RNA sequence: GGAGCCUCGGUUGGCCUCGGAUAGCCGGUCCCCCGCGGGGUCCGGUGCGGAGUGCCCUUCGUCCUGGGAAACGGGGCGCGGC
RNA sequence: CCCCGGAGCCCCGCGGACGCUACGCCGCGACGAGUAGGAGGGCCGCUGCGGUGAGCCUUGAAGCCUAGGGCGCGGGCCCGGG
RNA sequence: CCGCGGCGGUGCGCCGCGACCGGCUCCGGGACGGCUGGGAAGGCCCGGCGGGGAAGGUGGCUCGGCCGAGUGUUACAGCCCCCCCGGCAGCAGCACUCGCCGAAUCCCGGGGCCGAGGGAGCGAGACCCGUCGCCGCGCUCUCCCCCCUCCCGGCGCGCCGG
C-alpha cells in the first residue's frame, strides 16, 4: 500500500480519525465566525471616529 | 557589448577580482588608464612587495622564470591572470576577452568609460590610510613609459575638453529650444510627466 | 519582429569544488541579482541554441544548420539571483559561457 | 548526551509523528499505519483500537 | 430531483453535519418499511424449411491470439480530458488583451474574447488591425496584459466553439505509394462562415476599441524585448 | 552580380570632460583679465544627483485613401570639393 | 422458502490459473565497505569420455579478422559481413 | 468497403497540453491561546504631590539684522521630562510590523520542481467489470414552497409555464 499522508489527505485523514471532519468543520466556521465579528468591529471603529 | 572600465581610482585587487568574473562569463572587457589604478598600503609597503616578486627568479635559468611585467597594464593583467583557471582551455579563453593599457588609447578615448564603485578608493578604504598609484610604483620598478604616457594623455584631455565644451553647447541649445517650442510639444511633454520622467 | 526571450548566461554545472553533477545546469539570467527577483523565472523553459555542419529538420520550417537543446529554470540558486536549469540532455561544456534564451512562455503573468 | 538532541514533545509533534511517520512493528516487518485494523490488531487488548488511541 | 441540501464549506466538508442533514432532508417520516436450461436467454430468429431458427447474437471468436495482456485494477480518479475542470488566470477576463508568445502570431497583441469548453483561450486581434483571426490559444504561452476592452454586451456567436477552430482533412488509403497521395490538397482554404463570423465578431468590437484613444495603434504593434528591459522588472 | 562547401559566436544603439569626495554640477555675467572661446570675482539655480547609466537615444507589422496637428526633411551603398 | 451443466458472479465449500520447470511461481519487510580468509551460485570458459539433440556442415566446419547489430552486473555469449 | 462503433494492446520520428495522486520546496491569506490574565504606547482630559534638565526667562560676553543666533549662571513652570496618588471605552503581542512563545488554543487558497511503475477475468445459450475500506453528501422511492432562470412551450427585450 501507499502511505498517502493524512495531514495532507483529507480523506485518509477520515479514514485513520474521522473525528477531523467534524473538528475541521468547525475552525473553519468558527474563523469565518471570528472574522466577521472583526470587521463589525471596524465599522463601529470608524463610526465612532466620523462621530 | 564591450565593458570599457576606467581603471583609475581603483584598488588593484578590487577590480581585478570583478573583471575575473566577468571574463569568464564571456563578457568582453577593457580596463584603460591602468597606471591610475591605486592600491591599498603605503608606497613602500607596495615597492618592497614589488620587489620581493622580481627576486623570486629561476635560478638556473632566468629567461624561464617568473616574467616580471613593469607596464602597469601588464601588472593589472598579471593579477586579473591570477584569478582565472588561466592552465585551461576556458581560462586561457577567458584572457583573451581582456583587453589592458597603460593610458587610454584610440578605440577607447572616445567611448563612455565606466567605473566599478565596488572597487573603487573613495568607497572601500577609509580616507586616513595611505595607498599607491601603480604609475609610480610601475615606473621605480622599471617601467620605461611613464612620461610618454603622461604627455599623450595631456593631448587626450584637451581634446576631451573641446568635445566637452561642444556637448554642452548643444545642450544649452536644446534646453533653449525646448523653451521656444514649448506650447506645441505640450500636450506630447505632459504625458511624460504622467507615467514619470521629466520631474 | 524583435526579441522574445530574455538574455541568460550558462555559468557552469551544479558542483561542489571537487565533484561536478553535469545534469543540473546554472543560469545567469540577465539584469536578475537576487533570491527574489528571481520568482518570475521559475518553470520557465529554455534553450541553448547551437549550430552544427550538418543539416537537421525544423519545426515549420525547411531544414537548418542551428540545433538545441531544450531546458527548464527549476529553482533559484543561492542569493545573488543565480538560477538553476535542468536540460533534456546533458549542456555541452563548450556551451560554458554562451548565451541561452530562457523563454516567456510557461507564463504565470 | 553529546550523541542526541531531546526534549518534551508537544501534542502536535506527537500527531505530526505519528500520522505523517507512524509505522508499526507488525510481525518484525516496519509496516505503515494507513488503517485502524493494523493498530487495533497488534494493539487491540489494550484498549488501543485506532490511531487516536494510540497517539493518546 | 432536488438539489444539494448542505452546501460546500471545502472541498470535500459540508456546511451541516451527519445530524443536521438528518433534520433537513427529513430521515423521521422518509421511513420505507419494506419486507437457462432451457427457456433461451438472448438470441432468437425467423426461417423457411425445418422451422425457425435460433441465432446467437454476440458468437464465440474465430480466432484466439497465442498469448494476451491481463487486465489492469481500477485506479480511482483519472477521468478523461472532456470531463477535466477548467482553470483561468484571473488577470485574463473577457475583454482583456493578450500578449501571444508562441505561434505565427508571436509577439503580437490581441483582444481575449472567452474561454472555450477545451480550456483554450478564443482570441482576436480585430484582424483589420493586427492579422489575427478568430483563433484558439493557450493561457500559457499568453502575457495577460492588465489592458481592458469593456467587451460586456456583443454576442459572441453561439456556433462557434472548440469544435469549428480544428483542423479538418486526411483519410487512409487511396494510392499512396510513389509520389502522390495529400502532400498535395496544398492550402487550408478560409472558408466563407469563418469569414462571415470574423466579420461579425469584429465590427461588434472594434468600435469599442477605437473609444480608448490610441488602443488600435497598440493593437497593431508588436511586443519585443529590447535593451535594459526584463521580463520580470516591468509589468503587464 | 549568380550558385556553393565550411567555421561559428551573436539576436537595437550610446559618438568621450576633468575630476572632487570635510564636496561637487549648471547657468549668467552687470564687471574685470587672457588667447568665438579660457581664467576670475559676483549673483541665481540644482545637489540622496531628472542637463539622473535608477540614465539617454532608436522603434517593432506592410500597404491603400482623405482629414487634422507637425512640415522641407529623407533618400538614390546619389555623385564632386574642403 | 425449489436444481449453479446454470447463482451469474467480489465469493462461490459442484470444478478449477493466463500462474503450477513446486529446484516453479507470487507477496511483504529489512538490509548491501572489505585485505588475509571462508562459503554459495555461475544457461561463465577450456579439453576428452557415456548418453542425447531423425543437431549443424563443400548450398562451406574449425580457426582468423571486423568504425556491422545485440544480449548479459560480470565471467562471457549470440547474430551480420569478410 | 465505410463506420476511427465497443475492447485490447500501439504510437515511425520530434512535440506540447490537461486534470489526478506521491514526495518536496516556497508564496499569500485569514482565525486563536498564553504572559507581570503580557510590557510599553496611543487618545481624552481633570484634580493634586514633589524632584531634575534646563526656559516664552533673566544676565555677562560674543555674532548678525528692539528682533534673531551662540555660549554662561540660579533655578519656579508660562519647553519638557521624572516620581507619587485616582480613572476613563480602543484595545488586540497591534500594518503606526517597538520587543515572545506557541496550535486539537488551526484553517483556507496558490505557485515551482521530480516522480507515476503496480496490474484481485483464458466459461460452455446470460458483463470482456466492476470495485474493497473511508467521506459525506447528493439524489431518489416524503411532501411543501421560494427564487433565479438554460432548453423547449406560451403570452406581452419583459412576463408566465428543465
Ligand atoms: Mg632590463
Ligand atoms: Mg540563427
Ligand atoms: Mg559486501
Amino acid at each position: 500500500v501507499l502511505k498517502k499522508n493524512p495531514l495532507k489527505n483529507l480523506r485518509i485523514m477520515l479514514k485513520l480519525n474521522p473525528y477531523a471532519k467534524t473538528m475541521r468543520r468547525n475552525t473553519i466556521l468558527r474563523q469565518a465566525r471570528n472574522h466577521k465579528l472583526r470587521v463589525e468591529r471596524a465599522a463601529a471603529a470608524l463610526a465612532a471616529k466620523s462621530d | 557589448q564591450v565593458l570599457v572600465l576606467d581603471g583609475r581610482g581603483h584598488l588593484l585587487g578590487r577590480l581585478a577580482a570583478i573583471v575575473a568574473k566577468q571574463v569568464l562569463l564571456g563578457r568582453k572587457v577593457v580596463v584603460v588608464r591602468c597606471e591610475g589604478i591605486n592600491i591599498s598600503g603605503n608606497f613602500y609597503r607596495n615597492k618592497l612587495k614589488y620587489l620581493a616578486f622580481l627576486r623570486k627568479r629561476m635560478n638556473t635559468n632566468p629567461s624561464r622564470g617568473p616574467y616580471h611585467f613593469r607596464a602597469p597594464s601588464r601588472i593589472f593583467w598579471r593579477t586579473v591572470r591570477g584569478m582565472l583557471p588561466h592552465k585551461t582551455k576556458r581560462g586561457q579563453a577567458a584572457l583573451d576577452r581582456l583587453k589592458v593599457f597603460d593610458g587610454i588609447p584610440p578605440p577607447y578615448d572616445k567611448k563612455k568609460r565606466m567605473v566599478v564603485p565596488a572597487a573603487l578608493k573613495v568607497v572601500r578604504l577609509k580616507p586616513t590610510r595611505k595607498f599607491a598609484y601603480l604609475g609610480r610604483l610601475a615606473h621605480e620598478v622599471g617601467w620605461k613609459y611613464q612620461a610618454v604616457t603622461a604627455t599623450l594623455e595631456e593631448k587626450r584631455k584637451e581634446k576631451a575638453k573641446i568635445h566637452y565644451r561642444k556637448k554642452k553647447q548643444l545642450m544649452r541649445l536644446r534646453k533653449q529650444a525646448e523653451k521656444n517650442v514649448e506650447k506645441k510639444i505640450d500636450r506630447f511633454t505632459e504625458v511624460l510627466k504622467t507615467h514619470g520622467f521629466l520631474v | 519582429s524583435g526579441r522574445l526571450w530574455c538574455k541568460a548566461i550558462f555559468a557552469g554545472y551544479k558542483r561542489g569544488l571537487r565533484n561536478q553533477r553535469e545534469h543540473t545546469a546554472l543560469l545567469k539570467i540577465e539584469g536578475v541579482y537576487a533570491r527574489d527577483e528571481t520568482e518570475f523565472y521559475l518553470g520557465k523553459r529554455c534553450a541553448y541554441v547551437y549550430k552544427a555542419k550538418n543539416n537537421t529538420v525544423t519545426p515549420g520550417g525547411k531544414p537548418n544548420k542551428t540545433r538545441v537543446i531544450w531546458g527548464k529554470v527549476t529553482r533559484a540558486h543561492g542569493n545573488s539571483g543565480m538560477v538553476r536549469a535542468k536540460f533534456r540532455s546533458n549542456l555541452p561544456a563548450k556551451a560554458i559561457g554562451h548565451r541561452i534564451r530562457v523563454m516567456l512562455y510557461p507564463s504565470r503573468i | 548526551e553529546p550523541y542526541i538532541a531531546w526534549g518534551y514533545p508537544n501534542l502536535k509533534s506527537v500527531n505530526e509523528l505519528i500520522y505523517k511517520r507512524g509505522y508499526g512493528k507488525i510481525n518484525k516487518k516496519r509496516i505503515a499505519l494507513t488503517d485502524n485494523a493494523l493498530i487495533a490488531r497488534s494493539l487491540g487488548k489494550y484498549g488501543i483500537i485506532c490511531m487516536e488511541d494510540l497517539i493518546h | 430531483p432536488h438539489c444539494s441540501r448542505n452546501p460546500v464549506l471545502v472541498r470535500g466538508i459540508g456546511r451541516y453535519s451527519r445530524s443536521a442533514m438528518y433534520s433537513r432532508k427529513a430521515l423521521y417520516k422518509r421511513k420505507y418499511a419494506a419486507p437457462v436450461l432451457a427457456t433461451v436467454t438472448k438470441p432468437v430468429g425467423g426461417d423457411k424449411n425445418g422451422g425457425t431458427r435460433v441465432v446467437k447474437l454476440r458468437k464465440m471468436p474465430r480466432y484466439y491470439p497465442t498469448e494476451d495482456v491481463p487486465r489492469k485494477l481500477l485506479s480511482h480518479g483519472r477521468k478523461p480530458f472532456s470531463q477535466h475542470v477548467r482553470k483561468l488566470r484571473a488577470s485574463i477576463t473577457p475583454g482583456t488583451i493578450l500578449i501571444i508568445l508562441t505561434g505565427r502570431h508571436r509577439g503580437k497583441r490581441v483582444v481575449f474574447l472567452k474561454q472555450l469548453s477545451s480550456g483554450l483561450l478564443l482570441v482576436t486581434g480585430p484582424l483589420s488591425l493586427n492579422r489575427v483571426p478568430l483563433r484558439r490559444t493557450h493561457q500559457k504561452f499568453v502575457i495577460a496584459t492588465s489592458t481592458k476592452i469593456d467587451i460586456s454586451g456583443v454576442k459572441i456567436p453561439k456556433h462557434l466553439t472548440d469544435a469549428y477552430f480544428k483542423k479538418k482533412q486526411l483519410r487512409k488509403p487511396r494510392h499512396q505509394e510513389g509520389e502522390i497521395f495529400d502532400t498535395e490538397k496544398e492550402k487550408y482554404e478560409i472558408t466563407e462562415q469563418r469569414k462571415v463570423d470574423q466579420k461579425a465578431v469584429d465590427s461588434q468590437i472594434l468600435p469599442k476599441i477605437k473609444a480608448v484613444p490610441q488602443l488600435q495603434g497598440y493593437l497593431r504593434s508588436v511586443f519585443a524585448l529590447t535593451n535594459g528591459v526584463y521580463p520580470h522588472k516591468l509589468v503587464f
